[PDB]
């Protein structure tokens, strides 16, 4: 699909509230300013924030929940302008437009939405939020905003939930615009959440997407994300293995203690390996096993730059096909037969030994 | 596997063992976590099923309790469950044994005490032995059922659709009030648990409000909850399995055989249900 010619998108995570200010009175040319106005809402909930005393431009405004018919359904809406209409966060496509061009305030972009002139007045938050898990708290609706207004601002411990028909879009919807409101926030809150999850990583993995698409037009903001399960276990197993003065401890906190001597050894972690490794899609990717995903790192007036497979010159294909080959006069099977001979008497091993030659990249 | 808590209890020594046990309901899965047995042996309360039609034979079924209380006693006796401001002195724990009286108080949150005799145990050759596995044990449980649910997604829920409001049906029953306010302040489990062991007098849902019965059958209560009517004298509550007076002064009766030409006629059962308020359902 595509947004039909004469609409346009403003995202803003302000939108999360609505932006009473900011419509103004549509016009035909000729200046035929219609102040009937028609809003369109995901829920009848949503309209008992909403007040007619903020618009004394129109004399005329009413509000309904949106409902996808069937037989309007068109690439190019239906036009009506004899009355402005707005629609605020929407699901789902539009059949009928307003007056002049139709504009739409929404914190999401739907994959409806991708084709479409838009803008996002956008701003970095930079404060990250976090969840955390125990197996004091404080009962989070998980749905309505403001039930809970001001405790978000107060606590830091924030449980939730769902019902259960509910919509995986409102779903996604409503996570987004908490984790909005808690990047306003000054400390980072915990999330805790009672669902079977699994679910809820699939939905991660949309949001993955979600963010993605707004990047094509983005503010390439450095926002935290994290897989959230396979990593989850193993960084946990990797605290248990050490010694675990804090098991809440965030794992950015190790990436940052290895960031301390990456440089000085100028060579991958494992743990960094081992992200970008085992996500199913942004690694290695059981998802399609691609492990070709290798990562080359530089850094600050580097004439060089280590790649998955150790030291590589700048902007090159990681290895060349030609090189000082592993020379079969090395790495001949009886040369190597031998030594394991060898090494197997001397040890008094009978079994579990096997060993390989080294292999050389650009540099030796 | 089994749940009831009274089975996951397990004796300190030896002697004092748990024989009389819970039963296999123990093991069943009402989502009580206690044997009717221990219902009894604690409370005077038994467990039973209401079956429910959903506008059909299509099976709907809640569950309820009898209580086993008669109707001459007052006060203290006919206090079925207390608040924390009276627990201690209604159970009087020291009475109970040691493990008892801690889950008492765990149930209770009187962190305090609690931990006052973990911290006298510790080096007991008793505790050291795995009664602290077992009293964690019991708190992994806990956690498995409030923390998970109970003062979480069902404290939710009933605070965002399906409330019942356990509240006066009539006003002017004031010795009721707005006790019903004072749910709140209960552990999730025992709400959660008298949830589940008292009815409404009524449903509403988009198919209509359902009355179940014209009159409640209980009262709410200063501190925990107390079988008593709302109104008037008690209403008769038979019993079922010492120099007193046991006069009847019955009727003489000479018409023998009555039940060997009635007993094709219904058999009327006489112990107390429990109503209380609304409940309200979407779908
Ligand atoms: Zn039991």
């Amino acid at each position: 699909m595509e947004c039909p010619f004469q609409i346009q998108v403003c995202i803003s995570d302000r939108f999360f509230a609505f932006p009473h200010n900011l419509v103004e009175p549509q016009s035909d040319v000729g200046n035929k300013l219609i102040e009937n106005l028609i809003v369109y809402v995901p829920t009848d909930d949503d309209r008992l924030y909403i007040d007619k005393k903020q618009f004394p431009k129109f004399n005329s405004v009413l509000v309904y929940r949106h409902e996808h018919d069937v037989n309007i359904d068109s690439r190019s809406p239906k036009k009506t302008a004899s009355a402005t209409i707005v629609y605020w966060n929407p699901l789902v496509p539009i059949t009928e437009i307003g007056a002049g061009e139709t504009r739409v305030f929404s914190v999401l972009l739907t994959n409806n939405l991708f084709y479409c002139n838009t803008m996002i007045v956008h701003h970095e938050n930079p404060k990250c939020p976090i969840e955390f898990t125990y197996p004091n708290l404080r009962p989070i609706a998980c749905e309505i905003p403001l039930s809970h207004f001001k405790e978000l601002v107060e606590s830091n411990d924030f449980l939730l939930c769902f019902n259960l028909e509910t919509s995986t879009m409102v779903k996604i919807l409503s996570l987004k615009r908490i984790f909005c409101i808690f990047q306003y926030r000054k400390q980072p809150a915990r999330y805790v959440i009672n669902l079977p999850h699994e679910e809820i990583d699939n939905l991660y993995n949309k949001l993955n997407w979600e963010r993605t698409r707004r990047l094509m037009k983005g503010d390439v903001p450095s926002n935290c994300a994290t897989v959230n399960r396979s990593s989850l276990k193993y960084i946990k197993q990797a605290q248990s293995l050490l010694g675990i003065p804090d098991y809440s401890q965030t794992v950015v906190d190790f990436v940052k203690m290895f960031q301390k001597i990456i440089f000085p050894y100028q060579l991958v972690p494992n743990v960094i390996i081992k992200l970008n490794n085992f996500d199913q899609m942004v690694s290695s990717a059981p998802n399609k096993a691609e492990p070709y995903k290798k990562i080359r790192l530089f850094c600050k007036n580097d004439s060089i730059a280590i790649s998955s497979s150790g030291i590589v010159p700048i902007n090159m294909p990681d290895f060349s096909p030609p090189n000082t080959f592993d020379y079969s006069d090395y790495a001949n099977r009886t040369n190597i037969n031998f030594v394991t001979q060898r090494v197997l008497t001397d040890g008094g091993f009978s079994s579990g030994i096997t060993v390989t030659p080294v292999k050389y990249n650009y540099y030796l | 596997v089994n749940r009831c808590i009274f089975a996951s209890i397990v004796s300190f020594d030896a002697c004092i063992t748990y024989k009389s046990p819970c039963s296999p309901d123990a093991y069943h899965d009402d989502g009580w976590f206690i044997c009717n047995n221990h219902l009894i042996k604690r409370f005077k309360m038994s467990k039973m099923v209401l079956p429910i039609f959903d506008e059909d034979d299509n099976q709907f079924k809640m569950t309820i309790a009898r209580h086993l209380v008669g109707n001459k006693e007052r006060g203290i006796k006919r206090i079925l469950i207390p608040s924390a401001t009276n627990y201690q002195d209604v159970f009087n724990l020291n009475s109970m044994m040691q493990a008892e009286q801690l889950i008492f108080h765990l149930i209770y949150n009187n962190e305090n005490a609690v931990n006052t005799i973990c911290d006298n145990l510790k080096y007991t050759e008793g505790f050291t032995s795995n009664t602290q596995r077992v009293i964690h044990s019991v708190y992994a449980t806990t956690k498995s059922i409030l923390d998970t649910t109970n003062p979480n997604t069902f404290c939710s829920r009933v605070s965002r659709d399906e409330l019942r409001f356990f509240d006066v049906t009539n006003a002017r029953a004031l010795r009721g009030g707005a006790g019903d306010q004072l749910f709140n302040n209960y552990s999730g489990f025992l709400q959660n648990l008298i949830r589940r062991a008292v009815a409404p007098e009524y449903l509403q849902i988009d198919t209509e409000e359902l009355r179940f019965r014209n009159c409640a059958t209980c009262i709410i209560d200063e501190t925990g909850l107390v079988a008593s009517v709302p109104d008037g004298p008690e209403l008769y509550n038979p019993i079922r399995s010492r120099l007193q007076i046991r006069n009847v002064l019955k009727f003489e009766g000479d018409t023998r055989e009555l039940d060997r030409t009635l007993s094709g006629y219904e058999e009327y059962p006489t112990y107390v249900p429990l109503f209380l308020g609304y409940q309200i359902i979407n779908s």
